[PDB]
């Protein structure tokens, strides 16, 4: 299909149709640790949700963790290769820390994002480095508009969505979504978590036990970014 | 392919290798240590008899009882020959004495090697030097005659010999030489071998011959003196 | 053409120069660490090559700090400098705050300077993993575990080296969480020598370390009469 | 056939072969011998027949009061690194007035050997050393690596044919403690003289030796001052 | 620290293949219109996103650079987001300097000139985008065009991305010179329509306009009227 | 002060589509009269002057720089400056040595390119621009002048008055000056002619 | 790293320099430029390249470029290079006015830019400036000039050359017609005509797909002053006037 | 100014003044000298406005990136040690006198000085500024160990009416703040409720 010519496949330089192949590895890199990750949306509320498979027994579970904080009102999920989302997380916070220290008032989701989107885009140019291999989600409320769900990539693109879906699984877990954003705004109330739910254990055929999943949650009605307890992921999973 | 510094499957160093290889495409040169003195020759290796040969300097003075002898690069020596010259400048500003010939093989020594092409300098070396050196004088302890390499490594002998026909001029050196000589000896010998290996003739203007002793300076051999010793012999 | 740097991915999306890093520590000699409630253990087989060393040289075991241990596998030279730069770390956090580094904090910075050579053309990554220890009144006893790609996770007993396999398999069978160390140094010593191969390697040493509260939170090594009987142990245990 | 050029290249077996490679350089060079006593630690080299009329080498060199090493390799990195134990003991010495321990002399050494390791258009240091010093310790015979890792050792031999000294050194390793200095010497010798082919024997000038101990500082002993040392080796 | 070779060279034939590479990446962006009328300028885009869940206006093709001047694009996007911060960069220096709004030929220079500069310094590759920029200054309409080598043109009407060709000779018929901002503004849109493989939409398409009061892109409510017709 | 150490006097007025600049001849040093030639009124533009007054080197040097960036922006951007233009720049150049400054104080005076609308300005040593209606003054004998302005001005003059009350105001100025004097000259900018003329003063 | 580099900066097993002799036949292939030295002024004559209906002629010129109050330039190759040698020939002329407050010579001006273009082929790493330039000007010394300048760096006086495309044929049939020290302008510019009329492979002259500049001196002052399309078209019309009349 | 703070079981108590001052004329007489730098630590500000502001903001920022990379509620001892290390490096340029209180998990009220030079200390009560040197005997002869917030609170307001009614650079209003496990409390003894204190008369 597309050609190639001198050193195409080793450094990003164009190839002979312009298409960055040393761009579209860090893709498939993405889907190296083999997780999937799905963010939802709601009139009052952002909700994540994160698998959390440990290999085996012997490790302190209470350290494998994939969701993150920002700031007090900001809060992540990563997929891909770990060390990388580890220095991610720290650039994330020291930007979001000089926002504040800057102009005395608190960063934005999309603001931040495109911070963090215009950090990766230079990696895409230069030739003495590589792509970091990992995707980014981010949920906040705005104070203006509410509810908010954005996701950045290795190239540098950092769209707005509805009902995002990143990880090994992303096609048919966009596809099951796709079907219920249809009618009744695709649940538009607390109870989104069991949309979440649903949709990551249809294409999975898992049905959690009350510890292999971890939840976070913003609201208007408290603004801060908690993580559930395993009590309440119990509760959920009780009802579904 | 390589870089500069890159060992071998016998741990060489490619390019010192060839820096060596590059010395067997000289003029011969040759030292001789004796008691009572220092004496430095080598070929000249006219071109065209157009060419003026009071414009051949390979015989050198580092200072008033040290002198120098080169074969190589000639273009590459003169840094060296520059160096040594400040650094025994240097010693005499800062100690009130003499410099000795061991500290400026030793001190000239240091600067081979130093080379590469990342984080090395402002401005740095990019190759080995391709000039083997020959160094005599006479200090507190005597006379003396030091050797030096593109790989830095120096020894001290007492009958050297450096150049495209060293394999052979050393075969010869080893039969004549003596502990019991005397300069003039030597220089009569030193003489006898270059007509032995050279392939031109030996006559007063296409060889060179200096000499140091514990008395005298060093000094040069005129083409009156020099003409007569030829011909004396 | 994709082997020789780590500013290239595979065609399939990996890191070929840090998957040979790994394989240079997935062929060294074995160590192994236990968490108990009381304190931490670590445990290493030191190899002996030939007669002429002095018993003592070789060491795996460092003090990076007055209440942190560390047990290194890999490369020794790229260890030491691990080492200092450990030790820095924890020097600059007290001299700016005025207490003592957490095990968490410490373990994370030092796994952002291993993945900082993972990335570039002008470095190699580095070919040792090690693992932390430390105890501390307030969250007790704790154990890190740090690869040459940059990752650190927690664990219960971690077992790096060439016998990973047989190592691990057999500290799982241990109910570490009731025991103390006391009764674990002994357990240490009798899984070293169970995985020991005594045929490749004929003759090999065995040193131990532990913190806990039976040292006040100090990193100290196990001294030499606790040390005879574990092996006198062992031994009996072995058959 | 591409793995075997720079210093930041893994194999497929996780092996760096240019520091190999700079190790093989050192084997190239003439056998040295260590070892120590109670109260004595002992060098003694075997300087190489480089021709017919040249003055043989400088193989022994002071580091300081207490220290001296003995070196197989490339001369020029071997001077380049005595430099930097130079002033790495002078520096001490100005600063807390007392000496260095050779633990924390030989730390240093290996810290700064190992950078060159790791980056790009740079090669490590082709030449390995033997260490001799005492101190509040005692004696002690360290040994270095082209790669930077060191060793302590009762005895060590490192060169060229240097198999046949260590096999005979931990043979007869079981009486170095007590014996005296006399003795010490003499079972370097005849470890040393191990080495050299059938047509040749210790004369008086391819041989240095050095020595260190409780109330003396390291002198080297000249060509013609190891002759109280070569009397008796029948 | 950096590589300080150069990555673009000649060829034995005098071309720059990494400049064409870059120029084939720009054939395949999406089509983008420009139309210059006689008291205003009129860009038009196809923002047609991938699937329903993506939310639409989060992320915008037209944008302003000062309060008289915005530029579309063709190409790679996140490219185009450096050059848009640069270019507002280098407008705000002119106003400090000057206490003058800038002209639109010289903030084309200077945008032309780092794009240059991406064509010879070392370790680095050109930018895949080339820039459709508008303005107004001294009672006239200005209308260029920057390519990824550094050198830009002038333009009555032109059409970058897909299908360029049929695009400019499909412009070229219809085009007056008398014709009004309103009227252009059908004429951008039935160009668009000739090639999008659909249905228009109020979402599908971005469109901004630039006259005697400023720069401003259109909102959906008058899209939606715009297109009735 | 190291702003008398050369003396001089500069002056602006405005009329009815026309401006008017004047200034005078005298250099000296502190105590003593040197020549009787210096200029200090230079041709920014095709109707646009600028006058400086202060220390003589600082003078030449402000000039020069200054011609240097009007002919580098020229040719740039292919037309010429507006007279609010010049003025920005120059108090740019002036602020970038805001830690040791020229001492100089400049006025500008020129006629809108295409409304022919006339600009006068002045701005103190660090580049504080301000711009008035009716007339500036910089120099020596600023108190003299102003008294003059202040009380034969008036608005939308003709060409032939503005001339008379611009002379009449420096001849008195100078005056009562010590270390000003040797001869005035008035550039008159209309809107398609620029008169020069030299005045009789006193030598002493 | 050593694997990507190019060596721009290197000799050729015969003494050759590789990218210099690729950028000389890069601009082998561009528009062409003549100029032409009389008695009382000097003459540029470029081709008009791009020739788009939906253009638009905002600028005074496409490949004039007034330098200075006493010289002018056209160039042939890369536009994007063109404008960084254009913007550094103004800062030079600026800078020596700055200096000794008189204008600059033409010769200056030419050596002080073909030492930056030198500059880029002995070390750096980048690649050359594929630009060829003409010059013309007038200074206190020696009066009309026109130079010429290519991208390795070296330039040289002349009195009728020719660049780009078909530069070739143009300078071999200018040998021909030109005549040492009796030309006038008029015979400059009909000579000029007649040698672009046929240098072009296209039927006949457009008065559009030409571009053409002047420089004389009038009471003491230079004017460099484009002509104009009514006049390019009399010029046309003279030509083919007096070549009909003749056959 | 005149600040000021004592040390209960369970939290600390808080104390200044509002007037801020240019050579004899009052410029603001509403100011606000006790400033949050995080969540349950505070400190007091004298000196020069723009250092004691400058400094408050940075190790605001610092701290706050701490806290959250550590995971955890601060302590008042870092605060305390990152203020010290500021004031040391800047202090010839610099001219503040800090007083820092707030309550950790770990050891609860604490109260430290960090006067001008960068030194600090642990105390239990402290008072600084310039009218603080009217009451030094007053809080050596009225403090008694072991008190409780009510007595906490009417001990710091009667010194703080006690400095105010004597140095002519302080005035206006009391502001206190009692800081505990639960939260923050702010109040304003203005106008008639100062405690006024017997002047002699005749």
């Amino acid at each position: 299909r597309g050609s190639s010519a001198g050193f195409d496949r080793h450094i990003t330089i164009f190839s002979p149709e312009g298409r960055l192949y040393q761009v579209e590895y860090a893709f498939k890199a993405i889907n190296q640790g083999g997780l999937t990750s799905v963010a939802v949306r709601g009139k009052d509320c952002a909700v994540i949700v994160t698998q959390k498979k440990v290999p085996d027994k012997l490790l302190d579970s209470s350290t494998v963790t994939h969701l993150f904080k920002i700031t007090e009102n900001i809060g992540c999920v990563m997929t891909g290769m770990t060390a990388d989302s580890r220095s991610q997380v720290q650039r994330a916070r020291y930007e979001a820390a000089n926002w504040k220290y800057k102009y005395g008032y608190e960063i934005p989701v999309d603001m931040l994002c495109k911070r963090i989107a215009d950090i990766s885009q230079v990696y895409t140019q230069n030739a003495e480095m590589r792509p970091l291999g990992c995707c980014m989600i981010l949920i906040g409320i705005d104070e203006e508009q509410g509810p908010q769900v954005y996701k950045c990539d290795p190239a540098g693109y950092y769209c707005g969505f509805k009902a995002t879906a990143a990880g090994v699984k992303q096609t048919e877990s966009t596809s099951f979504l796709e079907k219920k954003v249809k009618k009744k705004f695709d649940w538009t109330f607390e109870q989104t978590v069991e949309t979440a739910i649903t949709c990551l254990s249809t294409v999975l055929s898992i049905d959690f036990k009350p510890s292999e999943i971890e939840v976070g949650v913003v609201t208007v009605e408290n603004p801060k970014f908690r993580i559930l307890t395993e009590a309440e992921i119990d509760a959920h999973l009780v009802a579904l | 392919d390589r870089g500069v510094n890159t060992f071998s499957p016998e741990g060489r160093l490619f390019q010192v290798e060839y820096a060596i290889e590059g010395h067997k495409l000289g003029s011969t040169a040759i030292g001789i240590q004796t008691s009572e003195g220092v004496c430095l020759a080598v070929e000249k290796r006219i071109t065209s008899p157009l060419m003026e040969p009071s414009s051949i300097e390979k015989i050198v003075e580092i200072d008033a009882h040290i002198g120098c002898a080169m074969s190589g690069l000639i273009a590459d020596a003169k840094t060296l020959i520059d160096k040594a010259r400040v650094e025994t400048q240097n010693h005499w500003f800062t100690y009130n004495e003499t410099m000795t010939v061991e500290s400026v093989t030793q001190a000239v020594s240091n600067l081979a090697l130093q080379f590469g092409e990342e984080d090395a300098d402002p401005g740095a070396m990019s190759r080995p030097f391709g000039v083997a050196l020959l160094f005599g004088g006479v200090d507190e302890k005597g006379p003396q005659l030091f050797h030096m390499d593109p790989s830095g490594t120096f020894v001290q002998c007492d009958a050297r010999a450096i150049g495209s026909a060293s394999e052979g001029a050393q075969s010869s050196l080893q039969e004549v030489y003596h502990k019991s000589t005397t300069l003039k000896e030597a220089i009569k010998s030193s003489l006898i071998i270059l007509k032995q290996v050279m392939e031109e003739k030996l006559n007063a203007t296409n060889i060179e011959l200096a000499t140091v002793q514990p008395g005298q300076n060093f000094h040069m051999f005129t083409k009156e003196e020099l003409e007569e010793v030829i011909k004396d012999i | 053409g994709y082997d020789l740097s780590a500013s290239t991915f595979s065609p399939d999306g990996r890191v070929f120069q840090v998957e040979y890093a790994m394989k240079a520590v997935e062929n060294s000699s074995t160590a192994i660490g236990i968490r108990c409630k009381d304190g931490v253990v670590f445990g290493v087989e030191k190899l002996v090559l030939s007669k002429l060393y002095e018993e003592g040289s070789n060491k795996r075991l460092f003090n990076v700090d007055r209440h942190v241990g560390m047990a290194v596998a890999g490369l020794l030279a790229d260890a030491r400098s691990l080492a200092d730069i450990a030790r820095e770390e924890a020097s600059n956090f007290r001299s700016n705050f005025g207490y003592n580094i957490p095990l968490k904090h410490l373990a994370d910075r030092v796994a952002m300077y291993v993945h900082a050579y993972t990335l570039y053309s002008a470095v190699r990554p580095f070919g040792c993993s090690f693992m932390l220890g430390s105890y501390s009144v307030n969250d007790g006893a704790q154990l890190y575990m740090i690869d040459p790609s940059g990752v650190s996770y927690g664990y219960w007993g971690c077992a790096i080296g060439k016998a990973r396999q047989a190592a691990k398999t057999e500290i799982e069978k241990l109910q570490m969480k009731e025991m103390t160390c006391r009764d674990v140094v002994k357990e240490v010593a009798k899984i070293i020598y169970i995985v020991h191969d005594e045929v490749k390697d004929k003759a090999f040493e065995l040193e131990l370390s532990w913190v806990g509260e039976l040292t006040k939170g100090r990193h100290e090594i196990v001294p030499k009469d606790v040390r005879e009987e574990a092996e006198k142990y062992a031994k009996e245990s072995l058959k | 056939n591409q793995y075997d050029n720079d210093v930041t290249v893994w194999s497929p077996q996780g092996r760096i072969h240019q520091i190999e490679y700079a190790m093989e350089a050192v084997k190239q060079g003439s056998a040295t011998v260590g070892l120590k006593s109670k109260t004595h630690a002992v060098l003694v080299a075997l300087k190489r027949a480089q021709s017919e009329l040249a003055a043989h080498q400088k193989k022994i060199l002071h580091v300081d009061n207490h220290i001296g090493i003995s070196i197989a390799g490339l001369t020029a990195d071997a001077r380049l690194l005595c430099n930097f134990m130079r002033q790495e003991c002078l520096d001490s010495r100005f600063v807390f007035d007392r000496p260095l321990p050779v633990s924390r002399l030989v730390s240093l050494i290996g810290s700064k050997t190992q950078i060159p390791t790791q980056r790009y258009g740079r090669r490590p240091y082709g030449v390995g050393l033997l260490i001799a010093g005492y101190d509040d310790m005692g004696p002690h015979v360290f040994q270095t690596c082209p790669s930077a890792n060191y060793f302590d050792c009762r005895a060590m031999s490192i060169g060229a044919r240097s198999q046949s000294a260590r096999t005979y050194l931990e043979r007869h390793m079981s009486e170095f403690m007590q014996c005296n200095l006399d003795e010490l010497v003499k079972h370097g010798l005849r470890a040393l003289r191990e080495t050299l082919p059938a047509e040749q024997d210790l004369t008086t000038k391819n041989v240095s030796i050095g020595i260190v101990g409780k109330d003396l500082e390291f002198t080297i002993y000249d060509d013609d001052d190891v002759s109280p040392f070569l009397d008796g080796l029948e | 620290r950096g590589y300080s070779f150069s990555l673009t060279t000649f060829s034995p034939s005098g071309k720059l293949v990494q400049i064409e590479y870059a120029l084939a990446a720009v054939a395949g962006g999406a089509p983008s219109v420009g139309i210059k009328a006689a008291n205003g300028v009129v860009l038009a885009t196809e923002k047609k996103q991938k699937s329903i869940l993506y939310d639409e206006r989060s992320v915008h093709k037209v944008e302003p650079i000062t309060k008289h001047i915005g530029l579309v694009y063709s190409g790679m996007g996140p490219d185009y987001r450096v050059l848009v911060h640069r270019a507002r960069k280098l407008a705000q220096q002119y106003y400090l300097v000057y206490q003058e709004p800038i002209p639109t030929a010289q903030l084309v220079q200077r945008v032309a000139s780092v794009m240059q500069e991406y064509t010879q310094s070392g370790g680095v590759r050109p930018f895949g985008v080339s820039l459709l920029i508008c303005g107004w200054n001294e009672g006239r309409p200005y209308l260029f065009q920057s390519d990824p080598s550094g050198a830009y043109f002038a333009w009555k009407a032109t059409a970058m991305g897909k299908n360029y060709v049929n695009g400019k000779t499909f412009l070229e018929k219809r085009y007056n010179e008398d014709l009004e901002l309103e009227d252009a503004i059908h004429t951008a849109i039935l160009t668009l329509k000739e090639s999008f493989e659909g249905q228009m939409t109020e979402d599908n398409i971005e469109v901004g306009i630039c006259n005697e009061a400023g720069f401003r892109r259109l909102t959906p409510t008058e899209v939606r009227d715009y297109l009735a017709a | 002060s190291v702003m008398s150490y050369n003396g001089g006097a500069v002056m602006a007025m405005k009329g009815k589509n026309c401006v008017a600049i004047a200034a005078d001849r005298r250099f000296g040093i502190q105590a003593q009269m040197v020549t009787t030639d210096f200029q200090k009124i230079f041709p920014m533009g095709d109707r646009l002057y600028i006058g400086l007054a202060g220390l003589a080197t600082d003078v030449q040097t402000v000039a020069q720089r200054l011609k240097f960036r009007l002919n580098l922006y020229e040719l740039k951007e292919g037309r010429q400056i507006k007279p609010y233009t010049l003025m920005s720049m120059v108090a740019n150049l002036l602020y970038e040595k805001r830690f040791g400054p020229y001492y100089t104080e400049p006025v500008i005076a020129g006629l809108d390119p295409k409304t022919f609308k006339p600009f006068i300005c002045s701005l103190d040593l660090i580049g504080c621009p301000m711009v008035t209606d009716d007339f500036v003054v910089s120099g020596t004998c600023s108190e003299q002048m102003y008294g003059m302005c202040e009380s034969l001005w008036e608005p939308n003059m003709d060409p032939e008055h503005l001339f008379e009350t611009i002379s009449q105001a420096m001849l008195n100025a100078v005056d009562r000056d010590a270390v000003s004097g040797m001869g005035v000259i008035v550039h008159i900018i209309e809107k398609d002619k620029i008169t020069t003329r030299t005045l009789k003063a006193r030598m002493d | 790293s050593r694997r990507y580099d190019s060596r721009t900066t290197i000799f050729s097993p015969e003494g050759r320099l590789y990218q210099v002799e690729y950028a000389m036949e890069a601009i082998g292939h561009a528009g062409t430029c003549l100029g032409i030295l009389a008695n009382d002024g000097v003459l540029l004559a470029a081709e008009r390249r791009n020739i788009h209906k939906l253009l638009d002629e905002v600028f005074f010129s496409e490949k004039i470029y007034k330098l200075n109050e006493d010289m002018a330039c056209s160039v042939a190759g890369i536009t994007s290079d063109a404008n960084v040698l254009t913007n550094e020939l103004r800062l030079i002329a600026q800078r020596y006015l700055l200096q000794y407050q008189e204008p600059i010579p033409c010769e200056q001006l030419v050596t002080a830019l073909c030492d930056i273009k030198q500059a880029y082929t002995q070390f750096g790493g980048k690649r050359p400036f594929g630009v060829s330039l003409l010059y013309i000007g007038w200074d206190k010394h020696y009066g009309f000039q026109l130079y010429q300048s290519d991208p390795s760096g070296n330039y040289g006086g002349w009195k009728a050359t020719c660049i780009g495309n078909n530069s070739a044929a143009a300078v071999s049939m200018l040998k021909q017609d030109y005549k040492e020290g009796e030309m006038t302008l008029k015979s400059a510019l009909a000579l000029a005509v007649k040698v672009l009329n046929k240098t072009m492979d296209v039927s006949k002259l457009s008065a559009e797909k030409v571009e053409i500049a002047t420089l004389t001196r009038e009471n003491g002052k230079t004017v460099i002053r484009v002509l104009k399309q009514k006049e390019v078209e009399q010029l046309i019309k003279k030509h083919e006037e007096e070549e009909a009349k003749a056959e | 100014t005149t600040i000021m703070a004592v040390q209960f079981d369970g939290g600390v108590v808080l104390g200044a003044d509002s007037r801020t001052t240019t050579g004899s004329y009052i410029a603001n007489r509403v100011t606000d000298k006790l400033t949050p730098i995080h969540d349950h630590i505070f400190c007091c500000r004298s000196g020069s406005a723009a250092d004691t502001q400058a400094v408050a903001d940075a190790v605001t920022y610092q701290l706050g990136f701490h806290s959250i990379e550590l995971n955890e509620p601060p302590l008042v001892h870092t605060a305390a040690s990152l203020f010290k290390e500021m004031c040391y490096r800047y202090r010839e340029d610099l001219m503040a006198g800090i007083i820092i209180a707030g309550w950790d998990p770990q050891e609860g009220g604490q109260v430290y000085s960090v006067p001008m030079g960068g030194m600090m200390v642990r105390q239990s009560f402290a008072i600084g500024g310039s009218g603080s040197s009217y009451i030094y005997g007053y809080v050596d002869a009225t403090y008694r160990e072991g008190m409780t917030k009510d007595e906490c609170l009417q001990f710091t307001a009667n010194a703080l009416a006690l400095a105010m009614e004597r140095d002519g650079s302080s005035g206006g209003v009391i502001r206190l703040a009692a800081i505990q496990q639960s939260g923050v409390e702010r109040q304003v003894l203005l106008g008639d409720q100062i405690p006024k204190v017997t002047i002699s008369t005749l």
